């Protein structure tokens, strides 16, 4: 979130001041197509297990 | 209620993100590219191409 | 409303099934899934949880 | 005719469903290469019921 | 304003009756008339008892 | 309520009965896919479109005036998983770093080193 | 008596009582016994009436008898399930069609059973309770401020008034005045504190002192005397003092009835005998009674503007329902009322038959059938809500529709604590009316209206000594004593009197309905017969154990369970507790009680019958709403409402617009004890979705779920829908009738676009036919103008059922009924039982999907995200439970608060062969290679909302226009356009998009007006052909302009001009700058 | 051969046509449904 | 109940009415050695993980 949010320092923030509307703008599908891929295939997920505290 | 803003080439339905789409674009439905037009001027440049369109 | 040929989950058939199993509870009184062949739990709910709607539609007349 | 409870459709779906047999399914072809209007022998097989 | 609004004109003498697109019917196929293409009658026709008083 | 409740975008027409949207330009509508509905208009002459693609394009909105910073980031999925992926635990080998590069685009056609 | 135990209780109530109590209980009460009394009151006239007779339900139509009707008829061809009304009229007689509530008294349902009812086509699941007028199902809903009793309000630093005390009075069968009585208390809280009040009719207002002495008590002392009941309470008898010295000035009961302005004097007394505090009674004699009243009340005042009692709790439920029974009532009373002085105008006339029976039956259609209770006339000045449409979308969402209450507009919409057990804390709407509409817990009930004097007499024969002689001093802290808002004497010794009328009502000797409250703290008895007090049930503890320290009820009471729930209450084993006597009382939850893994746990007089009671229909449903947080059970509470599933059996002879069935149902895997009355397991919302709570393609991303399309195909969430356009062949008193044929031109034109070719002869369809676009559905003509029938433009499907039939005028009434079956596809809206809504974004197959070595593969993928911040857990955790169901074919409890956790689950699921947490390894379709990560996989319920997006999805450019605007027309169905209103205005603005907006022309109104260059007016007679322009009256042909502006505009100015404003257009600056 | 409307529970083949009445050979009851069609439907199996 | 079907070649691509599969196992490597996965746990993966 800190590196890439709708955040100030935000590489987002900076490459559409260094680079441009439209470079910037293609910038996320990138970010994107690369991650959401690797997510595709690494997973994640969600369960009680996840919300349970240690035995002590 | 009619002036300040009225209803107006228009369309509407239910969204669902896609992951595989430019930052910029937005996925129409086809039924609904068959439905809203846009009036082009008849010019040589183009003329080829509408004249295919309209067949 | 009728028993669901085949499973939606994994699509083994399902619909011979049923009688076999609602009669392995009335007389044979017992488990009765797992003779009657559905091991893993997703053709295994849909037996377990079907209503048979229909014998109450089919006590209408005409 | 169908006085059935069940809809049309839903029984159709049923059947869709119904598990035929398809052994020699290799030496018959699809409807779309037939070069029969609609179906025939040669590319299907039809079924009767009546109850 | 001398030209465009002096004080008198606050007070009606002859009613400014605007016309259908204003006040359109709705006809069933049968009736179907406007509010105001009533309250315009509710006016004449209290205009006119009114007359048929003074004469 | 915002300058980007309202943005143009480029028609991409696709199939099944629904706007498909991108993730990243989210917040800026501020919808989700609950059931959430979307209004579409369509210019018409050469100038509103222009008027519609020089100054309304999603790209130029990226930086809003409100708060002098940008107000489309990377959302849910792909944030989540971009970091995992930084981790220095976490490697890739060859048949995926290629699978991976073709996913790019712009890729120089050029498996770094 | 274990917990498991009161469970069984419960089955006896419902056993007895049933879901819909409250609207069928509160009818019979207006049948029965109201509607008498209401006929026979200020009936005779200078002709008197008698008994009157309530007949079974009837049809009389022209060309037959008169056919006993039944319900399932009335509802197809649209009539009225009411009957006849006889009176015993005095020198028998027909007064008006009564509708009735089906499954009540009168309706021939209310003893038809199983079979029986099958035969009469009536689904026996439907548990009634609603009217059916002119076809559609109208269910009244109830409309909660009681009456007759005392409030203290605190006013504002601001006001002239310290403290005030109110008593809306109100006499509770008798023409019903609704004037208040103000006893005020001016004086803020510093300078030199009077106290006044207000009467009805009266001006001004007069000082208390006044009102007494007027009254029949004139001398000081003997006023402090009612006021005050302690002499040595100088402090409250201090504040007094200013006051006497108010009145002061009049001595005596002559000018005490004066000032209040021999013709004076004499309304004086009227003001008093029929308007002060008309309740308490309006007779004569009792001037006594009143004023010990009036001295009750500036009691109150003072016991708060000295710290002794705060202000008076304004929602405190226990002094807040009209049902539909009283509804009836104040409404038939407005009627019968027009009738009774009608029947007086025939009677001066004839200077030697007439009732018209029409306005008490057509008065009774009119409200019941749109929703406005007050009449019709130019009396719009009602309330519309009351009576709606019976929702059928699914069978829990009509039991929580009529168990559903009102109220008439940041604190009243408010959970208040008074609210505990008898309305639902979870179920109530969103937005707009929020906690102005409550829906009723399982356990809770309407008292109905008992009786007073079997209970006055009772009393003042066991230790009350009467009112009209009291003696404050001699009896000191006497307990005094209130009926229904009426002081009714005090008493001496009240601890027994007590223990006494509560031993009466456990054998059964004072309705267990009436409600007994004692007040030690304050020294006061309470008494409420009233009607509409929502009460709830619970057992009794008493100490009544010679052999310990106890539950009344035994386990040899339950094994027992010609044993009812009625015997239950008739051997004092359990009491109805309403939301007053509760004050007093001790509930116990466990009835038992009162591991590192359960939750932490922390006089008696009751205990609760289950705690998993306290809520309603909706909530009920929900597994572990115990669990989640609790604004998204509140969600859940009402998306239950927008499932799928069997409203009813009988469906398959229901010719209602839009109806939708779940190919196939599925009992969820989990469930709650309460569903058991609920008859969900036989009529459920949804199915068993094998879920998998992962991230994928992405396509689960933001509420967007991913459904297998491999069982979206063995038919997984299929469902059918239904539809029945209807129509009828009008006619006039001059014979000119319409007709249904299959027309073609025919000197008129008047046609449709579609075809007509699917039209038989007699004007119909067939119920074969596959119809679609816009096809003429039906064949209609008007003499050859047509009135044709078209199939909805965005639907289609088949026909499935098509019936001609009468009227009650003779009329050819025809309905038809088309079929679809409706796939769920890439958008369609999902949810599960906790708030958890989402549409598909995608449909995968199996070998795309993701899976487990057993093979085993989700139904649908919905996204980890939607979990950490919605914290909606029991959504986890149904998940595990129903996993383990799913491998045990036991059903899994997840019932509210019960002993079953988390960690038990858990190694259940161990001994079948999983992970116990519910993780599984899973192998991703496209590449077969393990998933680095571990994934929730596990069976959950899931209802398919309705709201699939073709239904929704529109698009249009230039269609039909408007008529007075010119501008589109409204809505989607009528093929209208979205609107561009002013937000979006707005922003093209910030946009500096110029153009574009301009472009409010292009895409809506624009037209071209032709104005005048010299008076600025759309005048302007443009004859556009022989280009003759003109404009007479200011006689030009000349000067003239043409102009581009949107028609809402030019009339925006037509407008104005008739309204004498003059809205000149000038083309050129002249002003300049 | 043929048939016209039926009776809401006497299922018994009517037929009629304008003025006729619109009820059944025996029961009061006036219902009636307008039986199926002659032309075949045809179903898909999905 | 009258009906009268007509069956056809296909695939389970066209519709799930088809293929003939219906479910099917498939593991690797069940002694996690190529690390293709991280087991989740709370203390022991290999004990709270079903061998
Ligand atoms: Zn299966
Ligand atoms: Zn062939
Ligand atoms: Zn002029
Ligand atoms: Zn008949």
């Amino acid at each position: 979130k800190k590196t890439v949010g709708s955040g100030g320092g935000g590489l987002i923030h900076t490459v559409m001041r260094e680079k441009g509307p439209k470079i910037c703008a293609e910038l996320f599908g990138n970010i994107q197509k690369v991650v959401n891929y690797w997510l595709l295939h690494n997973g994640f997920s969600i369960g009680i297990g996840d919300a349970i505290a240690d035995a002590s | 209620g009619n002036l300040m803003g009225k209803r107006v080439f228009s369309a509407r339905t239910v969204i669902s993100g896609d992951p595989n789409l430019e930052l910029d674009q937005v996925g129409v439905p086809i039924s609904i590219a068959k439905t809203l037009s846009y009036p082009e001027t008849v010019t040589q440049y183009n003329i080829h191409r509408l004249t295919e369109y309209v067949r | 409303m009728i028993i669901p040929v085949r499973c939606f989950s994994c699509g083994k058939v399902v619909g011979d099934k049923w009688d076999a199993y609602l009669r392995l509870l009335e007389e044979g009184k017992q488990d009765a899934l797992d003779e009657l062949k559905l091991k893993r739990y997703c053709c295994r709910r849909m037996v377990l949880t079907h209503v048979d709607l229909i014998e109450k539609f089919l006590r209408y007349n005409p | 005719m169908n006085t059935s409870v069940l809809a049309d459709e839903f029984i159709s779906h049923r059947l869709g469903l119904i598990p035929l047999v398809s052994e020699d399914v290799e030496e018959m072809k699809y409807s779309r290469d037939c070069t029969c209007e609609d179906y025939c022998d040669e590319c299907s097989v039809v079924l009767e019921l009546s109850a | 304003n001398e030209d465009y609004a002096r004080p008198e004109w606050m007070i009606i003498t002859v009613l400014p009756v605007p016309p259908p697109q204003v006040r359109p019917s709705i006809a069933m196929d049968t009736q179907g008339q406007d509010d105001l293409t009533h309250k315009l009658s509710d006016i004449l026709k209290a205009n006119i008892n009114v007359q048929k008083l003074e004469m | 309520l915002h300058k980007m409740s309202m943005m143009a975008h480029r028609v991409k027409v696709m199939p099944y009965s629904t706007f498909r949207l991108n993730l990243s330009v989210t917040s800026p509508y501020n919808a989700d896919f609950d059931g959430d509905e979307m209004n579409l208009h369509v210019p018409q002459s050469e100038e509103t479109r222009a008027e519609l693609s020089q100054l309304c394009a999603v790209p130029l909105q990226i930086v809003s005036p409100q708060s002098n910073k940008p107000v489309m980031g990377i959302v849910q999925d792909t944030l989540c998983g971009v970091r995992k992926m930084t981790l220095r635990d976490t490697f890739i080998e060859y048949e995926q770093v290629m699978n991976m590069l073709f996913w790019v685009p712009s890729w120089d056609g050029v498996v770094p080193q | 008596i274990t917990t498991e135990d009161c469970w069984t209780v419960i089955s006896a109530f419902f056993e007895e009582k049933g879901l819909v109590s409250q609207q069928l209980d509160s009818f019979d009460e207006f049948m029965e016994t109201s509607i008498q009394d209401l006929v026979w009151e200020e009936p005779r006239l200078i002709i008197r009436f008698g008994k009157i007779y309530l007949s079974r339900p009837t049809m009389t139509e022209a060309d037959g008898t008169t056919h006993a009707m039944f319900p399932q008829e009335a509802r197809l061809r649209n009539l009225t399930y009411s009957s006849p009304v006889y009176l015993d009229m005095e020198k028998k007689v027909h007064i008006g069609k009564v509708p009735i509530m089906l499954r009540s008294k009168f309706c021939s349902l209310r003893t038809l059973d199983e079979v029986d009812l099958y035969k009469m086509k009536e689904c026996p699941y439907d548990m009634g309770g609603y009217f059916v007028i002119n076809g559609s199902e109208k269910v009244l809903i109830a409309q909660e401020s009681a009456a007759n009793i005392v409030q203290v309000f605190k006013k504002a630093a601001p006001s002239p008034i310290s403290h005030v005390a109110e008593i809306r009075s109100a006499l509770e069968k008798g023409s019903r005045l609704i004037s208040t009585m103000q006893i005020k208390l001016y004086g803020r809280e510093d300078k030199g504190r009077t106290i006044k009040a207000t009467l009805p009719y009266v001006k001004q207002d007069i000082p208390i002192v006044i009102v007494f002495r007027a009254l029949g008590v004139v001398p000081d002392g003997e006023i402090l005397q009612h006021i005050c009941y302690d002499e040595n309470d100088w402090q409250m008898l201090e504040m007094l003092k200013p006051c006497i010295e108010e009145g002061f000035v009049i001595q005596d009961k002559e000018v005490a009835l004066d000032f209040i302005g021999e013709k004076r004097i004499q309304y004086a007394k009227d003001i008093l005998q029929k308007e002060l505090l008309p309740h308490i009674t309006q007779e004569e004699g009792f001037e006594t009674r009143k004023t010990f009243f009036l001295g009750y009340m500036v009691n109150r005042l003072l016991l708060c503007a000295l710290e002794r009692k705060d202000q008076d709790d304004r929602d405190h439920f226990g002094k807040k329902l009209d049902l539909a029974g009283p509804l009836l009532a104040n409404l038939f009373r407005i009627l019968f009322r027009k009738l009774t002085r009608e029947i007086y105008r025939y009677m001066q006339r004839c200077i030697e038959l007439a009732v018209k029976s029409t306005t008490i039956t057509s008065g009774l259609k009119y409200s019941l059938a749109t929703g406005n209770w007050g009449e019709q006339k130019k009396a719009m000045s009602s309330r519309a809500g009351v009576s709606q449409v019976l929702n059928r979308y699914t069978y829990s969402s009509t039991l929580s529709h009529l168990r559903r209450t009102n109220t008439p507009i940041a604190k009243p919409r408010q959970l208040h604590n008074t609210h505990w057990g008898l309305v639902c804390p979870a179920e109530t709407p969103e937005g707009q009316a929020c906690g102005l509409v409550k829906n009723l817990s399982l356990l809770s009930g309407i008292s109905i209206g008992s009786p007073s004097e079997p209970i006055i007499n009772f009393l003042e024969e066991w230790g009350m000594e009467p009112l009209e002689d009291y003696d404050p001093a001699q009896h000191t802290k006497s307990t005094r004593i209130f009926v229904n808002g009426v002081w009714t004497g005090i008493h001496r010794d009240p601890s027994m009197l007590v223990s006494t009328m509560r031993d009466l009502r456990r054998s059964g000797a004072i309705s267990p309905e009436v409600s007994i409250i004692r007040d030690i703290r304050e020294r006061e008895f309470k008494i409420f017969t009233d009607v509409g007090r929502v009460y709830r049930p619970l057992f009794i503890v008493e100490d009544d154990e010679s052999k310990d320290n106890e539950l009344r009820i035994t386990k040899e009471h339950i094994r027992k369970i010609v044993y009812g729930w009625s015997s239950l209450v008739t051997s004092g084993v359990i009491e109805y507790v309403d939301g007053e006597e509760e004050e007093t009382i001790m509930i116990a939850m466990t009835p038992e009680d009162l591991d590192t893994a359960k939750r932490i746990k922390p006089t008696f007089t009751h205990c609760e019958i289950h705690p998993s009671m306290i809520l309603g229909v909706a909530a009920s449903i929900i597994p572990f709403p115990d669990h989640n947080q609790s604004p998204r059970n509140t969600y859940q509470s009402a998306m239950g409402k927008q499932a799928m599933g069997v409203f009813l059996t009988n469906y398959n002879v229901r010719m209602d617009t839009m109806a939708n069935i779940l190919y196939y149902p599925q009992k969820p895997l989990a469930k709650t004890q309460a569903m058991e009355y609920l008859k969900f397991r036989e009529l459920p919302a949804g199915q068993n979705a094998i879920v998998a709570i992962a991230c994928y393609s992405g396509y689960n991303q933001e509420d967007s779920m991913i459904m297998n399309q491999s069982s979206i195909d063995r038919g997984l969430f299929r469902s059918l829908f239904f539809r029945s356009y209807m129509d009828q062949e009008k006619r006039f008193g001059i014979s000119i009738v319409e007709e249904f044929e299959k027309p073609t031109r025919a000197t008129t034109l008047r046609l449709k676009h579609g075809t007509y070719e699917k039209l038989d002869e007699d004007g119909l369809i067939a119920p074969g036919v596959r119809v679609s676009g816009d096809d003429i559905i039906i064949g209609k003509t008007t003499p050859k103008r047509d009135a044709s029938t078209p199939l909805r433009s965005t639907e289609n499907g088949i026909v499935d059922q098509v019936l001609l039939t009468t009227n009650q005028e003779g009329l050819k009434f025809v309905k038809v009924r088309m079929r679809t079956t409706k796939v769920p596809q890439i958008g369609d809206k999902f949810a599960s039982r906790h708030g958890q809504k989402g549409t598909i974004g995608v449909t995968y197959r199996h070998e795309d999907m993701p899976f487990s070595a057993e093979g085993i593969v989700p139904d649908l993928i919905i996204n980890p995200h939607a979990i950490p911040s919605r914290m909606t857990v029991a959504h986890l955790i149904e998940c595990l439970l129903s996993k383990v169901g799913s491998i045990r074919g036991y059903e899994g409890d997840a019932t509210p608060f019960t002993d079953l956790t988390v960690d038990a689950v858990s190694n259940l699921l161990r001994d079948n062969g999983y992970q116990s947490r519910g993780f599984e390894v899973m192998y991703n379709g496209h590449t077969g290679k393990k998933l680095m990560a571990q994934v929730f996989f596990g069976p959950t319920y899931y209802q398919r909302l309705r709201h699939m997006v073709d239904d929704k999805i529109h698009a249009r450019a230039r269609g039909p226009v408007q008529v007075l605007t010119r501008q589109p027309v409204e809505g989607r169905s009528r093929d209208g356009g979205l609107r561009f209103g002013e937000m979006e205005r707005d922003c093209m603005i910030a946009h500096g998009a110029a153009g574009f907006l301009k472009e409010l022309m292009e895409a809506s109104d624009a037209f071209r007006v032709h104005v005048c260059g010299i008076c600025g007016l759309m005048s302007v007679i443009a004859n556009l052909k022989k280009n003759q322009f003109e404009c007479r009256s200011c006689k030009n042909k000349t000067n003239i302009y043409q102009l581009h502006i949107p028609y809402a505009a030019k009339l925006l100015f037509q407008e104005l001009m008739a309204m004498n404003i003059a809205p000149r257009l000038y083309t050129e600056r002249s002003g300049v700058s | 051969y043929g048939v016209k409307y039926t009776c809401g529970a006497c299922a018994h083949n009517f037929s009629l046509n304008k003025s006729d009445p619109v009820r059944c050979k025996e029961c009061g009851h006036r219902v009636i449904y307008k039986a199926r069609t002659k032309r075949m439907s045809k179903f898909l199996t999905t | 109940l009258n009906i009268r079907c007509i069956a056809k070649k296909g695939i389970a691509k066209e519709h799930a009415k088809w293929s003939p599969c219906s479910a099917i196992a498939f593991e690797y490597d069940p002694h996690n050695k190529l690390k293709h996965t991280d087991f989740w746990f709370e203390v022991d993966a290999k004990k709270e993980w079903p061998d």
